[PDB]
């Protein structure tokens, strides 16, 4: 059994007025891109590659569990940092 | 209480040796010299005086029941 | 100068000084002395005066105060209205079954105002409250400071340690009772609960009437998550801590957080404190929080201003009494409660670790002093609340009152006497509620047993519990509790004795420490702001947060400097600096268990050749242990201070230049053998044995028979056992000379041969030498005492006389000619079972006897007969009977290593094997008892005993001596003409052929235990019967029968012996016949002589059945019918 | 990442709570007692480190050096003052996932240096 | 023992036999170890008989 | 039903009554008191 | 055996000890120490019987 606590390093929430603004410097969101209060969780490569998951799998699990009440914006499996951002749709 | 009359193991008379043993210890004699000055060659007889505690003296400090 | 390689004598010299200046019951004596000196005074003075009015008016009322102080206590006195009162000798109290008590006196000042503004106060000096039982050899006992010659003149034993009470002529010993330490914060984490962490601090004022008011500060175990609650005394539900602070008086939020998190730059603390903050953003002022607490109170007020006052009273007095109860102590209580919350958060974040419950730093010992204080306080309150009732009953009519009649002197004395005599520690009404086991009857079978019973602790946790954690030997038991000594029954680890040099602190006022502290550079809580509280260190005194200091160092050194010269801080006070966590705690309360340790500077002891020399010439220079303490050479270190200190086992071996291990020692142990107790300090080479063997020897040392006390002939005592020829052991520890074991030994240095001779010792048994037993080997005499007192009604007068057959009706077949005409036997008369000893008859409204018969199968001789008057003035007689116990087969014998065993056979000297000389072993034990038990100490004792008996020296078996070993002992033995390993060539006693194997033989100190076989053997053949159910009685004395229990029944079922099972449970116990109706299975009425069998309720009288039944079954059926159940037994 | 820290109202000294000024679409911290507002400078509300990679050196304090019961070694010197003797010990902290790692504290007081090797 | 001492002598290992005797630390540790078995012997009965 | 003397034996001058006999004595005391009150007084309050 | 325990302690202190899969650093250090001590005790016992 694996919860999302096992794989994440730390979790933080911000108040980004514009999703386009990207208060955190992340060109992945720049190239990828309605609520201003967002959610951000940082995973670690260690448990991620130990249990063989993907950001796509985690995002589809979130979308199935919670429906289209929120959209997950996940960084690709290329950067050293493991980010997925969470909003809440209106 | 009091020194036994005979050694439990040997049976050699030890009852008469206690006062002489104390007298010899009231001198330069050590225990090992007093025991064989009294003629105790076997350790069965030697322990009879060596390990004896003379409690009759502590018993006599109490006043008797009668007079 | 420094003392090298003289340690083996210097350490034992200073130990001898310690045991000369302090006895072995010093904790008992000091606790009782401090009690009767100051604690009774403070209890009698802090009681509030009582003011009492009339019934509010008489026609269309003044009061008085009655305040008293300045208690007086006198020495024990004895006689009442028959002669001028005289002091009570303790031996006289033992003989006459009196209570060795002392009267205490107070002087009262009743000041009364009635009218006209005229105040008259009348003082009554030496008002009598009662008689307090007093401990022997105490500072007000009549044997205090008496010389040995005077003690012998008073028929008292000079070797008797004292420390016990004589009540109804029976020795009572207050067993020390463990408890969790008070006024200290403990953060725990119970596994399965709604909350994860919980912080408790049970709190007590300086011996106030209020009990331990325990407050818990807890954190929930998972929205928001992790709220902090604080269940409060006299509050039904938990209350969030922020509401508690707002009720305490802090309107703001920053001020509250200043009392919990001391450094605001730590956001991890804030992230866990805000979930509790956002719980209570609806209370903003003090009064609404007071209302919130009052609503949750046990007594909810009907109006708002009643809940306000109730909750204010709870916060003022119930919560945290030790930090202060006064007009304005809100800031101090808030600081301490915020500290408690901070402690809980530190455990929640993992910055610190959870406190251990078994850590005996967290434990306190309730000795005679504290226990008698706790019980006397309650009885004194009960006395006051009846003086008040008498005063009310006279002032309602308002005529006058007399305080002499008002004072009920019975209550205090009778409560003390009942509590100490029975053991139920509390009021007599709550006999089941009060804890028992305290104040046991002193065990007076051996001197070592008496010492062990006088030095004993007790853990008041429930027995027969499957939680082994409390029972386990904790690491903090080093040097304060004997690791070996503990009972093997259902009290393993719960009942633990006291180490040798272990001393229990007696308590003192912390006020001098407070004035000393407040004048260096520290600040009280009220002076500073929490801005500078994070970088400095918190000072605790007896668990209450007193202040804050910027420089922990050079104040720790200052406190140690004062304690090492006894300037202001006494030696028992312990100062503890926690370093990684900034607390610095000072403890002064009573019950702290501590032991003396040497002081070590850079790498050198402060004990010097000059100290050893001036203390070796003692009794002339009187440089005692107290002077050694005053020299700043030794300190008393408890467990708290033992955590923060670095010890060395041996100065020579652990303070030298080498591959460095510590090089930063602070203390050194005087001698490691002092970690043992009293019964475990008599074990030779105890480190060469398996520990369960040592525990069993510590248990059986209390059962070895010997001269248990010097004055055993004046001591009329039941179950007294003395050996004819006790001997001090040939091989001994250096710790026996302090237990006085070489003055009152229990055992004989027997020559044992560990061999399989015939097979009568195979399963842990032993062969004895019949000739040695004839010569007096282990021969003893058994003293049993019989008491009786005449009296009880208007005309049923008891009287001692010879019962005469034509006059008295009820008589046994026993012969009464052995009695003298006064009704007693003269001492020196041969007696046997079912022989009358005390001829006592009661008048029959001709006469019926109540004569005391000698216990069946005793068959002894009367030693002495004493007649006297009890405290009721009636004739009282005690008779002691001698009965010698020649060692026979089956008598339980044991060594000093837990090698017990019953004699299996007794061979004469001819039948017994022998050496090249005529030496035949007094004892032969099976060699198959060594390899699994692994009592290598037994073999080394048997070797060193031969070495010592040949050398002329007394063998030394100090546990950790390291100056003697098997190789040295063997080399010493080889010089005396024996095989170096103790083996000898014995010859067979029957055939004369030398035994092919060589026999291991030598003198070993065996003990004779009280478990004789003549005191256990019994049979039965249709003897006496119980009264309720007609089954055989129970007990050896009552000629009872053995119990064919539920497992024996199951075993017979498994055998499939149904006829034997029925024979056992039906005919061999209680055959019985009952008559039952055939229509209804209810028992009928049978009149056998007229053969009229009728079952009412049916009117049949014709069809009636007889069924054979156990009487217990019939009585079960009758009980069921009484419970309205109808067990109907149809035979069809 | 960092840690968010609670700071208090200057009027009544109470805990601020995050709010969105919907008109300007900007974060505001609002005291629920009084009408005080203030603009937030961190833009972060809540941070939670689940991996809890903690630098124990911050919780280690300098006065631990004079503890008689701690081991002492001269093999590892201090870095600023080059003092030869150093005091070392383990985490002494609960929830230390996997750490036998030694933390060192320099003696010769007023140095108080702390490092890890 | 020094703080955080995981060595064999500091955690209960007894390098001495019953012949050479036990150093006081080893004696205390062996007593504490045997206390566990002694406690188990008493506690086990009230469960096994039941 | 009151159990017989065999179920609740009384020893002689320790006569001493049984623990159940004392409770039965209390039972009969209160039953008689309740009875006599319910005919004569009939207060309907003390009866409760 | 004592030297081996000391060097295992050194490897654990210098973070040179890799945790055994299925175990944390503390329990794998405990396992190494117990293995070394048990092997030493077995070897000494076997030498005794020899």
């Amino acid at each position: 059994h694996t919860t999302l606590r096992k794989v994440t390093a730390n979790t933080a929430i911000y108040y980004d007025p514009n999703p386009q603004s990207t208060v955190v410097a992340e060109d992945q969101e720049w190239v990828n891109v309605i609520s201003p209060w967002l959610l951000r969780v940082e995973l670690d490569r260690k448990h991620m590659t130990d249990r063989k998951l993907t950001m796509e799998q985690i995002a589809e699990k979130i979308n199935a569990g919670f429906g289209d009440d929120l959209n997950c914006i996940f960084n690709d499996d290329n950067a050293e940092k493991l980010v997925l951002r969470i909003r809440i749709m209106n | 209480m009091i020194i036994p009359v005979r050694c439990f193991t040997c049976g050699k008379i030890v009852g008469n040796k206690w006062e002489a043993y104390l007298g010899l210890l009231q001198a330069e004699y050590t225990e090992g010299d007093a025991l064989d000055a009294l003629g105790l060659k076997r350790y069965c007889c030697r322990r009879m005086l060596l390990a004896h505690v003379d409690l009759i003296e502590k018993l006599l400090n109490y006043a008797p029941l009668e007079k | 100068e420094i003392t090298p390689d003289l340690w083996q004598e210097a350490c034992w010299i200073v130990i001898s000084s310690y045991f000369d200046e302090k006895g072995l019951v010093r904790q008992q004596l000091d606790s009782f002395d401090e009690f009767i000196q100051m604690s009774v005074q403070r209890i009698v003075e802090d009681a509030p005066p009582i003011d009492l009015q009339a019934e509010a008016q008489h026609a269309s009322p003044p009061r008085y105060l009655l305040k008293f102080e300045q208690i007086y206590l006198s020495k024990p006195t004895h006689w009442e209205r028959d002669g001028a009162p005289s002091p009570m000798m303790p031996n006289e109290a033992r003989l006459r079954n009196l209570t060795y008590s002392a009267p205490l006196y107070v002087d009262i000042t009743k000041t009364v105002i009635k009218e006209g503004e005229e105040q008259l106060q009348t003082q009554h000096q030496k008002t009598f409250i009662g008689k307090i039982p007093i401990m022997l050899r105490s500072t007000y006992c009549l044997l205090n400071g008496l010389t040995d010659r005077d003690l012998c003149e008073l028929n008292e034993c000079p070797l008797d340690p004292g420390g016990y009470f004589i009540i109804n002529g029976s020795e009572k010993v207050l067993i020390a009772q463990e408890k969790m330490a008070t006024n200290t914060v403990y953060v725990f984490a119970k596994k399965d609960s709604k909350y994860a962490y919980t912080g408790e601090c049970r709190s007590c004022l300086e011996n106030s009437s209020r009990p331990t008011s325990t407050i818990w500060v807890s954190m929930l175990a998972r929205a928001i998550g992790q709220r902090i609650v604080a269940t409060l005394p006299y509050i039904k539900q938990e209350v969030p801590i922020i509401i508690v602070f707002r009720a305490l008086g802090f309107v703001s939020d920053r001020d509250i957080l200043e009392h919990i998190i001391y450094d605001f730059e730590d956001p991890e603390m804030m992230e866990m404190v805000k979930p509790s903050l956002d719980e209570a953003f609806v209370i903003q002022e003090q009064n609404v929080a007071l209302n919130f607490i009052g609503s949750r109170g046990a007594k909810p007020g009907v109006t708002k201003e009643k809940r306000i006052k109730y909750a204010k009273e709870v916060l003022q007095k119930e919560m945290l009494p030790h930090v202060g109860v006064s007009d304005f102590c809100e800031t101090k209580k808030a600081y301490f409660l915020g500290y408690m919350v901070h402690r809980l958060l530190l455990a929640a974040l993992g910055r610190r670790e959870l406190d251990d419950r078994d850590h005996y730093g967290n434990k306190r010992l309730d000795l005679a002093g504290p226990l008698l204080a706790f019980l006397f306080r309650g009885m004194f309150k009960n006395l006051l609340k009846e003086v008040r009732i008498y005063a009310q009953k006279f002032i309602d009519r308002g005529k006058d009152f007399n305080l002499e009649l008002a004072i009920k002197t019975r209550i205090i004395s009778d409560g003390l006497k009942y509590s100490l005599a029975t053991g139920n520690w509390g009021d007599q009404k709550k006999a089941h509620q009060a804890r028992a086991g305290v104040s046991q009857v002193l065990n007076r079978l051996t001197f070592a047993s008496t010492l062990s019973h006088l030095r004993r602790l007790n853990s008041p946790i429930g027995r027969d519990g499957k939680l082994a954690k409390p029972r386990q030997l904790h690491n903090t038991l080093w040097g304060m509790v004997c690791p070996a000594e503990t009972p093997e029954g259902h009290a393993v680890g719960l009942v633990k004795n006291l180490a040798l040099m272990a001393y229990i602190s007696v308590g003192s006022q912390p006020s001098p420490i407070l004035e000393f502290l407040e004048e260096w550079s520290m600040e009280n809580l009220e002076e500073i702001s929490p801005a500078a509280i994070a970088d400095a260190t918190k000072i605790f005194v007896n668990g209450c947060w007193v202040g804050i200091h910027k420089d922990p160092e050079q104040l720790m050194n200052t406190l140690r400097k004062l304690r090492r010269q006894m300037d202001i801080i006494v030696s028992e006070v312990s100062m503890i600096r926690d370093i990684r966590e900034r607390e610095i705690r000072i403890y002064t309360d009573a019950g702290r268990i501590c032991r003396p340790l040497l002081i070590v500077e850079k790498q050198k002891l402060l004990l010097k050749k000059r100290h050893i020399d001036q203390l070796k010439e003692r009794e002339y220079n009187n440089y005692s242990w107290q002077d050694l303490v005053a020299s700043g050479v030794v300190e008393y270190i408890d467990t708290l201070e033992e955590e923060t200190v670095m010890l060395a086992m041996t100065p020579d071996d652990l303070q030298e230049k080498e591959v460095a291990y510590c090089s930063t020692y602070t203390h050194c142990e005087i001698h490691p053998s002092m970690i043992l107790g009293v019964c475990a300090s008599i074990i030779p080479f105890p480190d060469h044995n398996q520990s369960p063997r040592n525990t069993y020897q510590s248990a059986m040392g209390k059962q070895a028979m010997g001269v248990y006390i010097t004055n055993f002939h004046v001591r009329m005592d039941t179950l007294a056992h003395v050996l004819y020829y006790p001997q001090k052991p040939l091989v001994t520890t250096r710790s026996m000379e302090y237990l006085r074991f070489r003055e009152l030994p229990a055992g004989i240095n027997s020559i044992v041969a560990i061999a399989s001779y015939t097979g009568y010792n195979q399963e842990d048994s032993v062969i004895m030498n019949r000739s040695a037993v004839d010569r007096g080997f282990f021969r003893s005499v058994f003293y049993r005492s019989y008491k009786e007192q005449e009296s009880k009604g208007f005309d049923q007068e008891e009287v001692f006389e010879k019962p005469t057959r034509e006059t008295c009706q009820g008589m046994r077949h026993a012969i009464y000619d052995k009695l003298d005409d006064d009704g007693l036997i003269a001492p020196g008369v041969r007696v046997s079972g079912d022989d009358v000893i005390i001829g006592k008859t009661v008048t029959l409204p001709t006469k019926r006897d109540c004569s005391t018969f000698l216990r069946t199968s005793e068959t002894g001789i009367v030693d002495q007969v004493m007649v006297t008057l009890n405290q009721e003035g009636y004739k009282f007689c005690k008779i002691r009977v001698r009965s010698v116990r020649i060692p026979q087969i089956g008598d339980k014998f044991a060594s000093r290593h837990g090698q017990k065993g019953t004699c299996g056979i007794q061979y004469r000297q001819e039948d017994m094997p022998f050496t090249c000389e005529g030496i035949t072993p007094d004892i032969i034990i099976n060699p198959h008892a060594i390899p699994s038990r692994m009592t290598i100490g037994h073999l080394i004792e048997c070797l060193q005993g031969k070495v010592s008996a040949n050398k002329g020296e007394i063998g030394d078996a100090t546990p950790f001596n390291d100056a003697v070993n098997v190789q040295k002992i063997s080399n010493l033995l080889s010089d005396y003409g024996y095989h170096l390993r103790g083996n000898e060539v014995l010859y067979n006693g029957f055939t004369g052929r030398k035994i092919t194997s060589q026999i291991f033989i030598g003198p070993t100190y065996y003990q004779r235990l009280k478990h004789m076989v003549d005191d256990k053997i019994h049979s039965r053949a249709r003897g006496p019967i119980q009264i309720l159910n007609r089954q055989p009685m129970e007990g050896r004395s009552r000629d009872g029968g053995l119990r064919f229990g539920e497992m024996e029944r199951d075993c017979q079922i498994a055998h499939g012996a149904a006829q034997f099972l029925r024979e056992r449970l039906f005919e061999a116990s209680d055959p019985y016949q009952v008559h039952v109706c055939n229509l209804c299975g209810i028992m009928a009425i049978a009149n056998t002589r007229t053969h009229t069998y009728e079952c009412r309720g049916c009117r049949n009288k014709t069809q009636i059945s007889l069924v054979r039944m156990p009487y217990a079954c019939k009585l079960l059926f009758q009980e069921l019918m009484s419970m309205s159940i109808a067990p109907r037994m149809m035979s069809v | 990442p960092g840690f968010v820290g609670i700071r208090f109202c200057q009027e009544c000294n109470n805990m601020l709570y995050p709010k969105e000024d919907k008109e300007n679409r900007i974060l505001l911290y609002a005291c629920r007692n009084c009408d005080y507002q203030q603009e937030a400078d961190n833009s972060c509300i809540y941070v939670n480190k689940i991996t809890h990679e903690v630098d124990e050196l911050t919780q280690i304090i300098a006065d631990v050096s004079q503890d008689p019961t701690l081991p002492r070694t001269e093999d590892h010197p201090c870095q600023k003052c080059g003092h030869k003797e150093a005091v070392f010990f383990q985490s002494h902290s609960a929830r230390a996932e996997d750490a036998m790692r030694l933390y060192y504290v320099c003696t010769a007081p007023h140095c108080g240096h702390r490092w890890t090797e | 023992f020094i703080k955080d001492d995981y060595g064999p002598e500091s955690r209960g290992f007894v390098e001495n036999s019953y012949l050479a005797g036990l150093t006081p630390t080893e004696f205390f540790f062996h007593a504490m170890g045997g206390r566990e078995g002694l406690i188990d012997t008493a506690v086990k009965t009230a469960e096994t008989g039941y | 039903p009151v159990p017989p003397l065999s179920v609740r034996p009384a020893v002689v001058m320790q006569r001493n009554q049984d623990d159940l006999t004392h409770k039965l004595a209390d039972i009969v005391k209160i039953n008689n008191q309740l009875r006599r009150n319910e005919q004569n007084g009939a207060a309907a309050h003390v009866i409760a | 055996a004592k030297q081996d325990v000391i060097e295992v302690i050194e490897k654990a202190h210098n973070n040179e000890l890799e945790p055994t899969p299925g175990n944390t650093l503390r329990q794998t250090f405990e396992n190494q120490v117990n293995r070394i001590l048990n092997d030493a005790r077995d070897k000494t016992g076997s030498s005794a019987q020899k």
